[PDB]
RNA sequence: UGACUGCUCCCUAGCAUGCUACUACCG
RNA sequence: GCGGUAGUAGCAUGCUAGGGAGCAG
């Protein structure tokens, strides 16, 4: 709570990951090794290996899912569309993405009017349509975060409302489970940024 | 718990992809939409109830047209039914009485 | 299913049963033909009734291990790709100005959101409209992050080229408007 | 008459978007603008004016070859 | 279904045992005429349900293949389905506004920019011959989209803005026809 | 470009259980 | 005689997995 206040005063180009050039097989990369949150202060890694002749598979993973390599290798970016602190850029041409309209299903429509629907004056009336959007909708929608401010919350009553909420959640039970009892429905849904060039969650749930 | 007549109608008329369109291929949507558009039948206002009955007659048309349609280019078609449960309400009614 | 061991016993016994029907002797002939048959069928009770579940189990397990070999080749493909991506995306790290700005820190730790802001060798600034265009990337040079930048090309929505002569107030409303200026780091 | 108008605008915008009228930016911005201004229109004359405007976007090219297409 | 050999065997078994239960005889014949029937009834009413399953499976697999063929066409002819659906919907829709501009665009008067709707902004048009022209064209007004555009220019192909007053039916056979008869809203 | 989670219908496959008859073989 | 158990079909229930589609936040 306190850090949430005392961390407006400082600059905002000094939050985020840290980094440090590590040398793998006598080659240098950059890799995250901590964080600096606006609340939980500084937080240092604990298993950083200043060298390595070979990275395994778990490694390769947690190094290609990181911002540090992508960002630290990309052209600067200044974005005058938003207020949110941009950071870097990857491509050379920005991409503008749009949304198409629906499709009409005519035969249901004629069959719907035959029974006498859509008489001008009725009480049922088309209203839910497939709306379209132009080019820069993605980012003019991302922008809405500028409704999110730093907030201090009162504390001597948060430390009581948290008791009572916990009391609500009391009849239940839980714990860590092992990697052979998890359940995952629908195993062909995308895997997010750095990985969705190679396949869906399936492929990374096998290998 | 009933929905919103405009919602059900709208979802009937506007689809994504030209395959959702053609109905015969996808008689499996209209069944679910009719499962959701049932409690409107007991409603007081009128045109509501007509939504349901529209949906039932529409499934009937879809089927009994697909069947003959595929009968011709064939030289037979549907012989064993009890699809006839799809277009009468005593199927859709099971799902709102407490037993399963 | 047509070449099992006890098949031969069955064949002889029931060919003999039919030889006995060919002679057609006593009722004890029926006693024979009816204890032989039933016992010889009590054979296939087991032969072509168990090995037929054995083949189920066999081909089943075989197909499972086929699927497994597939997955295990996929692992190799993904690893090779991820690796070559890293070892081609590192080479542009600009290993000089970086080398400086690290080797000066208290210990290697330098927040990420400044590595590009002080070492990147190309800006790309996106402008919504003209009135904001002036109050930054005007002319042929501007300054931002306090290094000296110099414009060198401008595109727009449809990705084409306009000459910096055209971006006035009058010729403005014919410009696919989110012009995207691509500068360079001038010393 | 109304709901007929909304639905014909939908099919209209789609047939445009098949002609790559989504690759001229501000063209596609005006289109999208109209076609959401109709779908929300409560009267039924605003709908017709926005419609004829939208249609003009289509006629002005050479793809939607009208003469034959209106064979009647 | 009586076209399987199993049906033949069961037929003769039923037949003989029926004959014997009718005519009447000892127990031995009909115990033989039960271990000569029930085995046949078995070897029948097993395959004669196996096959009734098979044929149904056949019908369903063929209907599924039909669905797939129908689809992999219908998602390959949108480019014309959309268009024809559109123009039938327009003809049904019907309006002097619409119908007017549609006839015209069937002829020549095909705009170059969105028909505006304000009572101020301009528009353009691409007249060809003197006729369609003269039908719409008159003095200083250009009625169109059920609206009164009043002219504010007139040009030609390689843009030698001529006047208007020159144009009749005989003198006009001497001008780069494809005008662009600009105008403004009434 | 296709997020997490919950409920529901429909069509195949497999297992179990029972239900099932006809054959068996033994007491 | 009555049961035994074993193979064969047939039906139901349930569980599994894979497939298609719909709704809610
Ligand atoms: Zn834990």
């Amino acid at each position: 709570n306190f850090n949430v206040l005392f961390s407006t005063v400082f600059p905002p180009t000094s939050f985020g990951p840290l980094v440090r050039k590590i040398f793998v097989d006598g080659v240098p990369f950059v890799v995250s090794t901590g964080y600096h949150f606006r609340e939980l202060g500084v937080v240092h890694n604990q298993d950083v290996n200043l060298h390595s002749s070979r990275l395994s598979f778990k490694e390769l993973l947690v190094y290609a899912a990181d911002p540090a390599m992508h960002a630290a290798s990309g052209n600067l970016l200044l974005d005058k569309r938003t207020t949110c602190f941009s950071v870097a850029a990857l491509t050379n041409n920005v991409a503008f993405q749009t949304v198409k309209p629906g499709n009409f299903n005519k035969d249901f429509y004629d069959f719907a009017v035959s029974k006498g629907f859509f008489k001008e004056g009725s009480s049922v009336e088309l209203k839910h349509f497939f709306f379209a959007q132009d080019g820069n909708a993605a980012i003019s929608d991302y922008d809405y975060y500028r409704y999110n401010l730093p907030t201090m919350c009162d504390i001597r009553q948060l430390l009581f409302v948290v008791e009572v909420v916990d009391k609500y959640f009391d009849c239940y039970d839980g714990g860590c489970i092992n990697a052979n009892q998890v359940i995952v429905n629908n195993l062909d849904k995308s895997a997010g940024f750095p990985f969705n060039k190679w396949g869906k969650a399936r492929l990374y749930y096998d290998s | 718990p009933y929905p919103d007549p405009s919602r059900i109608l709208g979802a009937g008329c506007f689809v994504d992809d030209i395959v959702k369109t053609d109905g015969t291929l996808m008689i499996e949507r209209f069944v679910s939409l009719a499962i959701d558009a049932y409690p409107l039948t007991k409603h007081p206002n009128q045109e509501y109830a007509d939504v349901f009955h529209l949906y039932l007659q529409y499934i009937r048309k879809l089927h009994d047209e697909l069947t003959g349609h595929m009968l011709d280019m064939y030289s037979v078609m549907l012989t064993n039914d009890n699809t006839s449960r799809y277009w009468e309400p005593e199927f859709y009614e099971a799902m709102y009485t407490p037993h399963t | 299913f047509s070449s099992l061991p006890s098949y031969a016993a069955f064949a002889t016994a029931q060919e003999a049963y039919e030889q006995a029907v060919a002679n057609g002797d006593s009722e004890v002939v029926l006693k024979k033909l009816k204890k032989s048959l039933n016992v010889a069928k009590s054979e296939f009770d087991r032969d072509a009734a168990m090995q037929r579940k054995l083949e189920k189990m066999a081909d089943q397990a075989m197909t499972q291990m086929y699927k497994q070999a597939r997955s295990e080749d996929k692992r190799a493909k993904v690893t090779s790709a991820m690796q070559t991506m890293l070892f081609t995306m590192l080479r542009k790290l600009d290993n000089d100005a970086l080398n400086n700005i690290i080797n000066n820190a208290r210990d290697g730790c330098v927040p990420l959101n400044i590595i590009p802001l002080t070492t990147a060798a190309k800006l790309m600034v996106v402008i919504p409209d003209y009135n904001t265009y002036k109050n930054t990337c005007d002319g042929t040079t501007f300054t931002y992050a306090s290094a000296l930048w110099e414009i060198q090309q401008v595109v727009d929505a449809d990705s084409k080229i306009v000459q910096l002569s055209e971006i006035s107030m009058d010729n403005s409303p014919n410009l696919a408007w989110p012009l995207i200026v691509t500068a360079l780091r001038a010393n | 008459k109304m709901s007929d108008v909304k639905c014909t605008s939908v099919v209209l915008l789609s047939v445009l978007q098949q002609l790559r009228v989504e690759s001229s930016s501000k063209l596609w911005a005006q289109c999208v603008q109209l076609h959401n201004d109709i779908l929300l229109a409560k009267d039924t004359t605003e709908a017709f004016e926005k419609m004829v405007s939208l249609l003009s976007v289509l006629l002005s090219m050479q793809g939607a070859v009208d003469i034959n297409k209106l064979c009647e």
